[PDB]
């Protein structure tokens, strides 16, 4: 009801309706300030001018945290599986260390492709593959 | 004692100063906070400390650092 | 340097030796305990 | 006894024996060569050594013993009959390198073993086990 | 002076030796290797203190260690 | 030939090819579509 | 026991490859403290300051390999 | 192609194919086998041109030497051209041109996008760009330029040229590889680079200046506006058009050979002062200086014997000169300078930094170049830049006469020479420069603390200032005299003095002034002695890294352990950075001190008593308001009246066309703060740190096959050393560069 009332959405916030009316040109385009001012009105504001996001974890800012990470996580896991499963069957060649320095361009391709169901392959390796090392096979040093 | 009588205006004072490289631009800049000599002012609150413990004049601090020698001997 | 606060005469030979003669004398001290025997 | 050999020749130079020389030690290079040949000093710059016996000063040991493997592996007829003594402020002087006549590289009989341990690097004793006392794990 | 310790994981392949600067350590038969030899120390009272010895060890971690211990004229590597 | 595929597979050559490429990908997204704070 | 190709984990703590394996090369006689040469794959930290790889072999006794194939 | 010359080069050596670029180490045999661990890679760069580590054949290496200097001249010649084209295509050349003292000099446009087209600032003539202070547009007007299409050609023959270059390189590579006998011809390379390279170049230069320059910058002063100027071929098409400018010219050549050379007095003059329109040296003067200096380089190139018995052998010269006090004198010399590459570098670095840093401190007060006297951030910018360039290449040249010591000195053919008795002396040389470091560090720094102390307990009169105790520079005050009375005695000819900076009239252009008397007084005596000092301690670093290199009395086998190496163990007390190498290391940090301290007082010199505008009197109100004398010599005047003062442009420079002065000032102070990270600490904690890593890739089987190794010693070193340098750098570019674009 009166949740944050230290902040006001943009839109009834007079500074930021001023700066807005200001707002400077991004690309060719001379709109690019207006629709940047448009849309940023959407948000809360602060006595500034300026928005502020909200990470509370509450659906009403799913877009200022949760989509972007939601995004990012997919992203960067893709890059994580398809890079980890390109070492090892780089490590079954005879000279891995030279097909890690001189990128095979097939084979990483291949990988990179087939990385859009990492999230499965995942758990895939996970349940009953080669996704945890047990703690005795893992080379250490002296305690 | 005089820091008691209007503490929100008058700055505390550490201790005196004693320097013959002082010139008279030095000197005239350092007696500060009602001084009749280059003096520091203090900036570690013992001032507020020591009032609020109820020490009101100075033969109390006195006491209290003659006490505080027999205590390290 | 003067000072209204009572015996200010104290700090007029308790600089110097502060600052010259105990210094000297403790680094004298020091510098033959240092070099001892040989 | 008395070290025996032509000094090299040698126009001088700011690097080498000093007050050590004669307060505390030194030490001695001497070596055969087939030929005038020219060696570069330890102490900087260039010298010649005589053919025949040449014997030489200098302020530590390392620099005989880098002298020693430059006579050794950088000349045609290799020099490695060269000897390196220490010299006391006393005149006396104790023979030094090579100890037993022969070099440190080959195994020779004769000679005991020292700072030998029958145990691993790991096996060492912890330092807890042997603390208060006036040894380390290499030690004991 | 410093302390220049062999171990029993040593195979005599005589390099720590061969790269020692001023002639601390020997080459002495031994029965726990291939070569029949092991190093020995026994000019320790020379020893500076550069680690070659050790960085031309070939053994899995060293079999000869060297110690740092009471500096002299000798160790310090001072010719003055 | 061979070795000029090589050449172009090696570490440098690749990684800078990904990086070029994605960067042409954020610019344009965010030439076409600029000023993405937040997702409405 | 152990002959040439067997793949086994070293167990001499201190060592770089405590836990990583490493396969047989020769077993020389008897007599020898530590007579079992196994090669490995990861090079270890032997070189000089700013060298290129490592030494990937060296000699341990029985008591100090696990067996695996 | 011999005809009858000392040519010989070998047909075929080299095979040209592409298999040996898909294997990245084929130079360095330790590297062919193939990466093991990360150190491989990096070492794969740092040997990438160590030609003498890859082979030991002196022929192989100067032929790789030779395509490689093709190859960077090929590269040079596309930078040039691409400065050439983005003047033509992408400047504001032409409307600057036009009306030189309303517009800035822009170049280089930015694409609007992500708001940074804010960096597109208003020039002038509605022109919108980010201004420029390499001073391209003065150069361009003293060449003559009035058209962007030649600035386009120049272009394309800049690139013709780059690929000339390139196919010269393969050529003499792969093709005709010229043997090394072809090299070591001394002599002749000397009599071309002096006779051919820089004689000709002068008098072509001169040419162009005479039928190009000079013609048209007379009528560009006179405000004849470009369009309206002929074409400068159109000089050369009809002679009456240059004989209305010079009636010399229409006596034709014929005085020249006849050696009535006074009848030139019309373009060929010896003015000394500036061009009261312009602020630039006349452009007769520069013609005039380049005919001299032709005639001087072509006579020079013949003194060395080639083919024909006349001439000067230089062994002979050479072994001639010795002495009571230097044994056999240069002997040896010539045999050095040619088998050893190392040694001719580092001779050629070490005069091309100092020749560079001359080339700053003449053209900061002799402007050659028409209207960089009015523009204080060129000016300041070439200024500095000139002075980096000389730096690192002074270092370079102290790096490379370490290398020549420990990979081509023979001791055997150096024999009581120079050198040999230098060796033999260098621990007293070392000794007393240690000496003359600390004496000058006490009687310049320690100055400047003495006027901090004595100001800060108020007692200006014990200060060391012009109004206190005085440190009159009277030597250089006297020098300035003269110079100020050369003009008519002492220079009898030369109509006006050869650079106002020592006194005289205070041009000024448009509304600013071009160059005035620069006073010298007790802050600038203190300056001067900072600058002894910081160059004394980077040369005794320098100079003591190359004498012991081979050997010392810590190392007496320094030169088996190498050049570059990180020491030799903590024994001997400890014996880090023992090498030559590192002291290139720490001579690259003095240098970046000595040179800081030099362009900063240049910048607070000029903006104090120098720079500023004038008003229809006479009167000159300075930039900073002459706060210099008062000011500079305490360290607190320079923390506050020149670094927190004039930061302030830098600092409010966001929502500006500057706010990238800002983003890369702060970037400068995180590369510093980034570099201290590698200087401070050491390898070992890296490489545990890799190793929990590894054993947690480990937990996952994502370990790389190529194990992961902490930065070697010296590596870490260079990298430190390089993210210092390019974080202060950086920084000081960005904060000269907002302030001298901040003041008008
Ligand atoms: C650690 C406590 C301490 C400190 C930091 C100071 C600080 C100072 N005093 Mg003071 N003083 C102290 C205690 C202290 N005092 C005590 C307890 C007395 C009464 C006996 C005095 C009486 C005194 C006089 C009469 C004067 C000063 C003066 C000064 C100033 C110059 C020092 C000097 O010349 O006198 C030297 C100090 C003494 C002779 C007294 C001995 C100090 C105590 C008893 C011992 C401190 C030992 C302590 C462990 C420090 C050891 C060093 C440490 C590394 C272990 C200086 C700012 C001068 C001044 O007024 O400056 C303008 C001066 O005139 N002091
Ligand atoms: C990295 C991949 C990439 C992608 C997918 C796009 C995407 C697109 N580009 Mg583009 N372009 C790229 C790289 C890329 N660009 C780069 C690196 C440059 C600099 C040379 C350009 C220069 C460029 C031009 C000149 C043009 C495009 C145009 C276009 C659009 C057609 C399209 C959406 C066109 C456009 O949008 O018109 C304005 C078009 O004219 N781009
Ligand atoms: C000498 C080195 C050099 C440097 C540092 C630059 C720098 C720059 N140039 Mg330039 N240029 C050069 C040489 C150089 N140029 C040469 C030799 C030519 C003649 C062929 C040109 C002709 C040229 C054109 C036609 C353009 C640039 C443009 C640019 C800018 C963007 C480049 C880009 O994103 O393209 C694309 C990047 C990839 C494909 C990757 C950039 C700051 C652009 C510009 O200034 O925009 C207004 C542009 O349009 N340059
Ligand atoms: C008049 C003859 C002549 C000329 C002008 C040059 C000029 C040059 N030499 Mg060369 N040289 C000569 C004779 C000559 N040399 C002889 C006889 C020998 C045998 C002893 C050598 C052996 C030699 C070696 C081993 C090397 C050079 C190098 C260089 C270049 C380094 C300087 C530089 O980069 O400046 C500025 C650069 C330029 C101005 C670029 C222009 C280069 C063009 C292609 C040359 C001049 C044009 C040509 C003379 C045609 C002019 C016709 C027309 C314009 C009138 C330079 C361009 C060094 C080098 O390669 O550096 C890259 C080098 O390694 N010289
Ligand atoms: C490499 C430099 C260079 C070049 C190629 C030229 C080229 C030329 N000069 Mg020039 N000249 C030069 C240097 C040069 N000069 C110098 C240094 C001087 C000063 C002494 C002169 C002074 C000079 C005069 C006075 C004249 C020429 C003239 C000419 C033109 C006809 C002369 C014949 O040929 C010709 C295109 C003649 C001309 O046609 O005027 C444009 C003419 O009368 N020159
Ligand atoms: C004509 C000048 C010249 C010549 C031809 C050489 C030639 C050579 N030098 Mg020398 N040197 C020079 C100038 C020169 N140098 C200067 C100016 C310095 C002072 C810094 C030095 C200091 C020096 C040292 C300390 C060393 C050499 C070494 C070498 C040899 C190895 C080359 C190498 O390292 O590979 C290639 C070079 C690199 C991989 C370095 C790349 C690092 C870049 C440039 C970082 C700089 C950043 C960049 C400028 C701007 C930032 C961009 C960034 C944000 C992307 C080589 C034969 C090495 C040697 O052992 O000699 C045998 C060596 O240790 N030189
Ligand atoms: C502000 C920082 C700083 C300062 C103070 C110094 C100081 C010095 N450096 Mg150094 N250096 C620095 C940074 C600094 N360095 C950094 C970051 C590096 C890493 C690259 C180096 C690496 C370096 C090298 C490689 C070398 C030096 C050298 C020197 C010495 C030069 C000789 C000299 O000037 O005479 C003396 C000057 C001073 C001592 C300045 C202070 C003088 C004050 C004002 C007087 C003090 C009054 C009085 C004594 C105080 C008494 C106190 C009281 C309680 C008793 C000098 C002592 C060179 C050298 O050894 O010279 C031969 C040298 O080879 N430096
Ligand atoms: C403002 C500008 C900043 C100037 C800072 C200059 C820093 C000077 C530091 C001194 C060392 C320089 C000599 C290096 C040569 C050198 O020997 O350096 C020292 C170091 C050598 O290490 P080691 O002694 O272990 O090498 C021995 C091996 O050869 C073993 O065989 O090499 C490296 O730093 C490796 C890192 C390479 C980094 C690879 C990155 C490649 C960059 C590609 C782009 C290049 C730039 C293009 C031009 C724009
Ligand atoms: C306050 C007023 C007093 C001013 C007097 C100042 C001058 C007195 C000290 C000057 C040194 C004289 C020795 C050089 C005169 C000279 O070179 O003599 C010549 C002599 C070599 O000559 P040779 O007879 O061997 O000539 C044969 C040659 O062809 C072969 O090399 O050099 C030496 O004796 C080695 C000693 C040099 C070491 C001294 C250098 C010290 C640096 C001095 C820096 C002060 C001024 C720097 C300004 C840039
Ligand atoms: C017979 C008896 C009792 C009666 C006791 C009576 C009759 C009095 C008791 C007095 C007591 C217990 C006094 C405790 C005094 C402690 C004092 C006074 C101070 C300690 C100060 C210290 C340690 C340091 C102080 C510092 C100094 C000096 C300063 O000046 C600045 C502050 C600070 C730096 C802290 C009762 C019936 C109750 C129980 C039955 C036995
Ligand atoms: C949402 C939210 C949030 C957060 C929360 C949290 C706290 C979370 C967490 C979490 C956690 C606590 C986690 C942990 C974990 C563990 C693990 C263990 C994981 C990982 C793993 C793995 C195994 C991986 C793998 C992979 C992949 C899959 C891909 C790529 C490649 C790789 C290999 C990397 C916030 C507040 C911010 C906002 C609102 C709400």
């Amino acid at each position: 009801a009166d949740d944050f009332a230290n902040l006001t959405p943009c839109s009834e916030n007079p500074a930021y309706l001023a700066k807005s009316k200001n707002f400077l040109n991004t690309t060719n385009d001379p709109n690019s300030g207006k629709i940047r001012a448009e849309r940023y009105a959407s948000a809360l504001c602060g006595p500034e001018g300026y928005p502020h996001l909200i990470v509370d974890g509450r659906f009403t800012h799913a877009g200022d945290f949760l989509i972007p990470s939601i995004l990012f996580l997919y992203i960067a896991g893709w890059i994580g599986w398809v890079g980890r499963s390109y070492l090892i069957e780089i490590r079954e060649s005879k000279n891995p260390e030279m097909q890690e320095v001189v990128i095979n361009v097939p084979l990483a391709i291949k990988k990179m492709l087939g990385g859009f169901l990492w999230p499965l392959a995942a758990v895939g390796e996970y349940t009953s593959g080669k996704l945890v090392m047990k703690d005795s096979e893992i080379p250490t040093s002296p305690r | 004692e005089q820091w008691i009588k209007d503490p929100l205006n008058i700055r505390p004072i550490a201790h005196a100063i004693w320097d013959p490289h002082f010139g008279e631009g030095a000197v005239n800049a350092f007696t500060q906070a009602g001084a009749s000599n280059p003096v520091n002012i203090a900036y570690s609150g013992v001032y507020h400390w020591f009032y609020t413990i109820g020490m009101t004049t100075n033969q109390e601090l006195y006491s209290g650092a003659v006490f505080l020698l027999v205590l390290a001997s | 340097m003067d000072g209204s606060y009572a015996a200010s005469y104290l700090p007029w030979i308790l600089i110097p030796m502060v600052g010259w003669l105990f210094p000297a004398v403790t680094m004298g001290l020091l510098f033959i305990h240092i070099e001892s025997e040989g | 006894t008395e070290l025996s050999g032509q000094p090299p020749k040698f126009g001088g130079s700011t690097g080498g024996l000093l007050s050590k020389a004669n307060r505390e030690e030194k030490y001695a290079i001497t070596w055969t060569s087939a030929s005038e040949q020219v060696f570069e000093m330890p102490t900087g710059g260039a010298a010649i050594m005589n053919e025949g016996e040449n014997l030489l000063y200098l302020a530590r040991k390392e620099q005989c013993l880098a002298l020693g493997t430059q006579l050794r592996t950088k000349f045609k007829p290799k020099i490695q009959d060269y000897k390196i003594y220490r010299v006391y402020p006393s005149g006396e002087v104790q023979y030094l390198h090579p100890a037993d006549g022969v070099f440190p590289e080959k195994v020779n009989e004769g000679r005991e073993a020292q700072g030998t341990k029958t145990r691993r690097i790991g096996q060492n004793p912890e330092p807890v086990t042997i603390k208060f006392s006036g040894k380390a794990p290499y030690e004991v | 002076s410093h302390s220049v310790k062999i171990y029993d994981t040593c195979i005599g392949c005589t390099q720590c030796v061969r790269a020692c600067p001023l002639d601390v350590l020997e080459m002495v038969p031994w029965d726990g290797c291939k070569a029949a030899q092991i190093a020995s120390s026994p000019r320790t009272e020379d020893c500076v203190g550069c680690k070659r010895c050790e960085t031309a060890c070939p053994t899995d971690f060293l079999s000869i260690r060297v110690y740092l211990g009471a500096e002299t004229t000798r160790s310090m590597g001072l010719a003055y | 030939m061979d070795g000029l595929k090589s050449f172009l597979s090696t570490a440098p050559v690749m990684i800078m090819a990904l990086l070029t490429f994605t960067a042409g990908i954020l610019i344009e997204f965010n030439r076409f579509y600029p000023d993405l704070l937040f997702h409405p | 026991a152990l002959n040439r190709g067997d793949k086994v984990r070293i167990k001499r703590t201190e060592s770089y490859w405590y836990g990583d394996v490493g396969t047989v090369a020769s077993v020389e006689k008897s007599g020898i403290l530590y007579p079992v040469i196994v090669r490995f794959d990861r090079v270890n930290y032997n070189g000089f300051s700013g060298s290129a790889s490592g030494v990937n072999t060296n000699n341990f006794a029985e008591n100090e390999l696990e067996l695996v194939q | 192609r011999e005809a009858k010359a000392k040519v010989s080069v070998d047909n075929n050596p080299v095979p040209t194919s592409f298999e040996k670029w898909g294997k990245p180490g084929h130079f360095d045999r330790t590297l062919a086998r193939g990466p093991k661990t990360t150190t491989w890679i990096w070492n794969l760069h740092a040997n990438a041109h160590d030609f003498d580590s890859q082979t030991s054949d002196l022929e192989d290496v100067s032929r790789k030497i030779f395509s490689a200097h093709f190859g960077h001249l090929a590269v040079v010649f596309v930078w040039l051209s691409g400065m050439y084209f983005h003047g033509a295509k992408f400047s504001n050349y032409e409307g600057w041109l036009a009306d030189p003292t309303h517009i800035k000099p822009s170049a280089q446009v930015v694409w609007p996008i992500v708001g940074q087209g804010i960096l597109n600032g208003d020039v002038g003539g509605g022109f919108h760009g980010i201004q420029i202070t390499s001073g391209l547009f003065y150069l361009w007007r003293a060449s003559g330029f009035t058209d962007s299409y030649q600035l386009y050609c120049t272009a394309i023959g800049g690139l013709v040229m780059a690929a000339l270059m390139l196919f010269a390189g393969w050529f003499h590579y792969h093709v005709k590889a010229p043997k090394l006998e072809w090299f070591q011809n001394v002599e002749s390379m000397m009599n071309h680079h002096l006779a051919g390279l820089l004689g000709l170049g002068s008098l072509g230069w001169a040419g162009h200046q005479i039928h190009v320059s000079m013609p048209i910058n007379k009528l560009l002063d006179a405000g004849v506006a470009p369009k309206d100027i002929p074409l400068p071929h159109e000089f050369i098409l009809e002679p009456s058009k240059m004989a209305e400018l010079y009636p010399s010219f229409a006596q034709g050549l014929t005085p020249f050979f006849t050696l009535n050379w006074g009848v030139y007095s019309d373009f060929l003059t010896f003015k000394g002062g500036l061009n009261p329109v312009t602020g630039g040296l006349w452009l007769s003067d520069t013609a005039h200086h380049h005919l001299a200096i032709a005639v001087l380089f072509i006579i020079a190139g013949h003194m060395y014997r080639t083919n024909w018995g006349i001439g000067h052998s230089m062994k002979e010269i050479l072994e001639a000169h010795k002495g009571p006090f230097t044994g056999e004198g240069h002997k040896g010399l010539y045999e050095i300078l040619t088998t050893s590459w190392h040694a001719q570098l580092a001779i050629n670095l070490a005069l091309l930094g100092s020749l560079t840093i001359i080339v700053a401190q003449h053209m900061y007060a002799m402007p050659p170049y028409p209207y960089q006297a009015i523009d204080y951030a060129t000016q300041l910018s070439l200024f500095t830049h000139h002075m980096w360039i000389g730096g690192f290449l002074i270092v370079g040249a102290g790096a490379h006469g370490a290398i020549f010591m420990v990979r081509d000195y023979d001791p055997a053919k150096n024999v009581n020479n120079l050198l040999d008795r230098m060796l033999r002396h260098r621990d007293a040389i070392i000794s007393h420069l240690n000496w003359v470091c600390i004496f000058l560090g006490f009687h310049s720094f320690g100055l400047y603390i003495h006027n901090d102390t004595m100001r800060a307990l108020g007692r200006p009169q014990d200060m060391f200032s012009d109004t206190a105790i005085q440190l009159q520079p009277i030597f250089a005050q006297w020098v300035q005299h003269l110079h100020t009375l050369a003009p008519g005695a002492t220079a009898p000819n030369a109509l006006a003095t050869a650079s106002y900076a020592f006194g005289g009239e205070t041009i000024a252009v448009a509304g600013k002034v071009a160059m005035m008397p620069i006073t010298l007084g007790t802050a600038d005596f203190m300056v001067h002695h900072i600058h002894a000092f910081t160059i004394h301690v980077t040369a005794l670093i320098l100079l003591k890294g190359v004498l012991y290199a081979r050997s010392s009395r810590l190392v007496p086998d320094k030169a088996n352990l190498g050049f570059r190496f990180p020491c030799d163990g903590p024994g001997r007390g400890g014996t880090c950075q023992v090498s030559g190498w590192d002291h290139v290391f720490l001579g690259l940090f003095w240098m970046y001190n000595s040179l800081s301290i030099v362009i900063f007082h240049f910048s607070w010199k000029m903006q104090s008593d120098v720079w500023g505008t004038v008003s229809p009197d006479g009167s000159v109100t300075h930039v900073t308001l002459g706060n210099f004398a008062q000011s500079a010599i305490t360290i607190n005047g320079w923390l506050r009246d020149f670094l927190w003062a004039q930061a302030a442009n830098v600092i409010n420079s966001y929502g500006s066309a500057l706010s990238a002065y800002g983003i890369m000032f702060l970037a400068g102070h995180f590369v510093f703060a980034f570099s201290l990270m590698f200087l401070f600490s050491g390898r070992g904690y890296w490489q545990e740190l890799i190793e929990s890593i590894v054993w947690a890739h480990n937990k996952l089987n994502v370990a790389p096959a190529i194990q992961p190794r902490a930065l070697s010693i010296i590596q870490g070193r260079a990298v430190g050393v390089a993210h210092y340098l390019l974080g202060g750098i950086v920084t000081t570019w960005a904060f000269f560069l907002a302030r001298s674009l901040s003041i008008g």
